[PDB]
């Protein structure tokens, strides 16, 4: 009876609470359609008392109290891990850095720069169409990752290609995709301060490589939501309960 | 019709000049026109907007059938005194059109500010009435993209260009004070008027009376409730820079007279909830009203712009002399308390910050920098991290003249507005 | 008997040339695997006397004379239209202008920048993601062709993902994105010299709406080939001949 | 090794991400130097400073601290390293050259910034480079943007005197780099201990002419047809130049020139006649950015002079001698202001320094090569690429960072400006 709707620029989900405390989840794609993606993921329901939309398509979806993910992304991941400050969201067009007090209110935050835009999505259309079908166990144990260009994804495509044009492995360039993609998370997350623990969450935590490297990097304790994709959700559905 | 005909005399590309302007009443008629509560006095703006290439355009054209010049200018630096105690004009040609961008990359790089790119496609395509108007461009070596257009835009219109420092030490206020007195000589050779003690002092009188009136406007919006959004005195700084100084003091006075009313009656345009926005960086020509827009969209009220097109333009005024020598000085003086980012270190800049902070009782700072401003973004992390020290939240954002990156900056925005209130 | 092979970053294409002076032609997805592409293309081709190589591809494939895409093309379309002096390639990772004369010699060429590098695979990908079910003369004549940015494609997706966000009809997107490729493609092909008349090929070509939107910005007349596809392959199997 | 590995050490090396970035660099130096055939025989001296790059000169530099001498770090050609050299300190030049410490530089300073300034600040951050760890102070300069900005970040992490350059070459900018440096002057006796005089500084103008003037004998022998060396060798020399000790790098050049007189005069090169000949022109390439060298040359060009500060702007100016301090200052002045680097407006001398070497050098094609974000060369070249096509001098713009892997398109716009000139 406490929705929370997360309408993003690749997926969309929805959170429900019961009294009891509980809650589902549920996830489509949202097909750059956010409006009909939402009402998709609210049929058959049942009636909600207090619904919070967050994500790209809150404002054309036109129902419900109007929240911004960064802030129900920290909400969301406050329940889960009360006692971790920094939160990393990677999703498909943004990634946010978030620090958070005691009682889970955003005390700083940063998203990605313009050139940044994009890393997920360029990770899911290159994964597909480079093929990736060796195990994450084969990523990294790949001793020869090549570095790829960390500006942004048009100079990444460019080297995939040439890369794979002088017949260079695609398992080499599949780790070195993510392996550079963790350094420059690594570094993005330590915008706001240099987490002793950080929380890695978005479709993003989905990629068992990235994990990997990023704690890697990172050099401290990384700890990833059960569900990475509906902490967003969560955080809206709390605060569609708390108001 | 009297304009069209004036425009072909300028030698505008007539169609051109329709399609860049085919959308603006639309937008103006969005984010100025249609929204709520602003002052009556606001109705001359509007009305300059309105004929944007009219009635000003006419005036410089027959300032110059006269026989004065037209001097164009893209940095506070130049000394607009020296070229109005001549009876010449002053106009402030900044780009802030997407329309020109393509245009000015024909001949500079992709990877260039806007600014800078957009300025040299009105040229170029000869869209611009006020550069066509223009007898000479006044240039100046802060930047690095600036600096080296100059050289390309030279072959296009003539470019004077001054030598600004990059520091200011003894040896730095000398070498100025120098270029000023160069110049001077530069604009009475192409105006043939020579400076006196008379025409020089009227000049500044007459541009410290313009600087005082958007004093005067700055400072009334430290009130709560803010007497007026953000996005219209960004609008009145903007026409600031080629309007007719006296009647353009006139109308901003005027304003202030009717905020002054509203003050008095505890009258606002926001609600006293709203959180107060100060926006920190560079310059924000005409039409590049994006920023503000969203702020003020999301609920926010925009209540000062630490800004070359805001504060930067119009804190310092020119102290008076008693002869021409002593007046030079004093205008160089004046021009290099101007804390621009191209200067090594700009400790005051950071010291302006946090003033305007407490005197506008500031909830959250924006800092907004074009995309590829070097000088701006790089000054950015020192001043982030000191805004940190200090407990003043901060937001970095950069952006171009497209429009349609507003969902990006919409949520960065309002996530902020939604952590600091 | 003299063959021209083509291995593109998106496809790859064959061109045989028989003795007579007949040619036919091949096109298959590279798939990141030019070798295998090439192999495939090369299968049952009979007694080939000589062979010329391009594309990205040419650095691995291990036979054949190597030749660049831009003299390929620059041959390639001088045997269709000896009389037009410039040449418009678009492919899937670049763009090129080439002049040539009056023997199909280049005689100065530009591709494109770094963050212009991908318009073709940008506009493959997005009409898939939100295109296909549009008639072609419904763009031309669309009334609200949006502005979309011309930097590169990761402002583009970006301008696009907000714009659907916030329910901009997919045909008006789509008109836009060509409107804009259009516009940047003809401040492009002027950068050798104004053309009296342009030559616009490779597959970027093959969609109707960015050549008519492209002719209209440049005000001269586009002419494409029956097969924009195949035509640097066609130079590369006469070089091969020539040689 | 071990011996290393302790200097390392006491100068706060990150060990391991060190490691890390050496690690591929000995395979590159084999796939582009050491497998490439009829390379001069004293081209071992500097293979050999590659093999130890972090070594030898390293110990050599600590040990000159040891004895109270310092060590300033430059990243500009303007700094002026006789001044520092009077009076036994050492000078080297630390301009970036790695991607590897990219995305550490981002932490402070914009994503868009050229890669030099990215990667020498990364480098001091990460702690990864044992020269900027040696180094007392680094004598920065306000030339670009980001440079002069990153200035005032890079002072929370080591000492940074800033000189300031003028934009423009006038007799008031000429008279204002004067007091400027003077002033450096003042700042390097005070951090040394060390008086200037007219002995010291006349021996350490002396030094820094020898070296400028092996430079310049070897630009001067790639005039020959066929090439005697191939051009990334000569990039190579040149970038080591910022680095090494002057007297010894001298000498060694010097030894070079010897050889490659003796192939100039039994007609021998390392390329045939009919290859084509190629200038670079633009920013400075600083090791290991070998990229654009090695793609010109893999495709039978030969490139035969850098208009680049490294490169010809590093090396054609000398200083004329002067009996006294004063005297010798102004012509230090003097020397550093001959370099037409864009950072100054109008800067008309360095079009006419590309089309003097162009006639120079004979050659067939001029490559403009500048950094992504490097805004006073990617503006200016505009109207390098002007004027050149006006004079029907062939001319291709290329554009790079420092990552390696952009291979595919610079090769394929390289190669097709081959085939045009051919
Ligand atoms: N198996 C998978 N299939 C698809 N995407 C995956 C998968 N595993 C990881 N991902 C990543 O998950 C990302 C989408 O994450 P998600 O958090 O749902 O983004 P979003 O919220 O819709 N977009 P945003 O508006 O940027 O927050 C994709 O871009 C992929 O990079
Ligand atoms: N029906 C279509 N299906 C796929 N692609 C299409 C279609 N119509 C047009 N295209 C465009 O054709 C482009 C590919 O053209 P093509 O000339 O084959 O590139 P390429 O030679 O493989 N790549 P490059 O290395 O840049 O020259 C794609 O990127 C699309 O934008
Ligand atoms: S191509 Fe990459 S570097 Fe260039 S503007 Fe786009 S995101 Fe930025
Ligand atoms: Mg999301
Ligand atoms: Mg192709
Ligand atoms: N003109
Ligand atoms: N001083
Ligand atoms: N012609
Ligand atoms: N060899
Ligand atoms: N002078």
């Amino acid at each position: 009876m406490f929705a929370g709707l997360d309408l993003g620029s690749t997926n969309s989900k929805l959170v429900i609470i019961k009294e009891d405390g509980s809650y589902t989840f549920k996830v489509v794609p949202t097909r750059y359609e956010p409006v009909k993606a939402g009402e998709l993921l609210l049929k058959n329901t049942g009636e909600i008392r207090n619904l919070v939309v967050t994500g790209y398509g809150r404002v054309a979806f036109n129902r419900g109290k109007v929240v911004t993910e960064i802030t129900c992304q920290a909400r969301g991941c406050h329940e889960l891990f009360p006692e971790v400050d920094y939160i990393l969201d990677l999703g498909g067009q943004d990634a946010k850095i978030i620090k958070k007090d005691g009682q889970g209110r955003v005390v700083n935050f940063l998203m990605n720069d313009k050139c940044a835009a994009g890393t997920g999505r360029f990770l899911e259309i290159i994964l597909t169409a480079i093929g990736d079908d060796y195990r994450d166990e084969d990523l990294i144990n790949e001793e020869n990752a090549v570095p790829i260009n960390s500006m942004c994804t048009v100079f990444a495509e460019s080297e995939v290609i040439s890369l794979l044009a002088r017949g260079t492995s695609k398992r080499a360039v599949i780790a070195g995709l993510f392996k550079t993609t963790a350094k420059r998370l690594a570094k993005f997350a330590e915008s706001l301060g240099k987490p002793r623990k950080l929380i890695f969450t978005g479709g993003g935590a989905k990629y068992p490589a990235l994990r990997l490297f990023l704690q890697k990097e990172m050099g401290v304790e990384v700890v990833v939501p059960p569900e990475p994709s509906v902490t967003a959700a969560l955080g809206a559905a709390l605060i569609a309960r708390e108001t | 019709m009297d304009n069209r005909e004036l425009w072909k005399v300028l030698n505008v590309d007539l169609e051109k000049h329709d399609e860049f302007l085919a959308p603006v009443p639309a937008v103006y008629r969005e984010l100025f026109l249609n929204r709520p509560n602003r002052p009556r006095a606001m109705a001359y703006f509007d009305a300059v907007v309105g004929d944007i290439h009219g009635i000003r355009v006419h005036e410089l054209y027959n300032l110059k059938q006269e026989g004065k010049k037209v001097f164009a200018t893209f940095c506070v630096y130049v000394p607009e005194e020296i070229i109005n105690a001549t009876g010449s004009a002053c106009i402030g040609l900044c780009g802030g059109a997407q329309y020109t961008v393509p245009a000015g990359e024909t001949v500079l790089p992709r990877n260039l500010c806007p600014l800078i790119k957009s300025a040299m496609g009105f040229k170029i395509e000869r869209i611009c009435p006020y550069f066509q108007v223009a007898d000479y461009v006044v240039g100046e070596t802060t930047c690095d993209g600036k600096k080296k257009a100059w050289e390309i835009l030279n072959e296009y219109i003539p470019v004077y260009v001054m030598e600004l420092p990059q520091k200011k030490e003894e040896r730095d206020r000398k070498f100025w004070e120098e270029e000023i007195k160069d110049f001077a000589q530069f604009v009475e050779e192409k105006t043939g008027v020579k400076l006196n003690a008379e025409n020089l002092r009227a000049g500044i009188e007459k541009i410290n009376k313009k600087r005082k009136a958007l004093k005067r406007l700055s400072d009334l919006r430290k009130h709560n409730p803010a007497p007026i959004h953000g996005l219209d005195v960004l609008l009145i700084n903007q026409l600031a820079f080629f309007d007719d100084p006296e009647r353009f003091a006139t109308k901003v006075n005027e304003l202030c007279d009717e905020l002054e009313e509203r003050v008095a009656k505890g009258e606002g345009v926001v609600s006293k909830d709203a959180p107060r926005i100060l926006i920190t960086g560079t310059p924000q020509p005409i039409p590049h009203w994006k920023i503000h827009a969203l702020i003020e969209g999301a609920g926010g009220v925009v209540v000062g712009e630490e800004t070359c097109i805001g504060e930067r333009y119009f804190k310092d005024l020119v102290e008076p002399a008693a002869d021409v020598e002593g007046m030079l000085k004093n205008i160089a003086a004046r021009s290099l308390k101007v804390n621009c980012a191209c200067f090594t270190p700009n400790t005051g800049r950071l010291e302006d910050i946090l003033s305007m902070v407490q005197k506008l009782q500031v909830d959250g700072v924006i800092h907004y920098s074009l995309q590829f401003c070097q000088p701006y973004g790089v000054e950015s992390y020192l001043v982030g991290r000191e805004l940190e020290r200090r407990n003043i939240p901060f937001l970095k954002l950069e952006s171009d003249f497209s429009e349609e990156d507003q969902g990006q900056l919409k949520t960065r925005i309002e996530a902020f507005l939604e952590m600091i209130k």
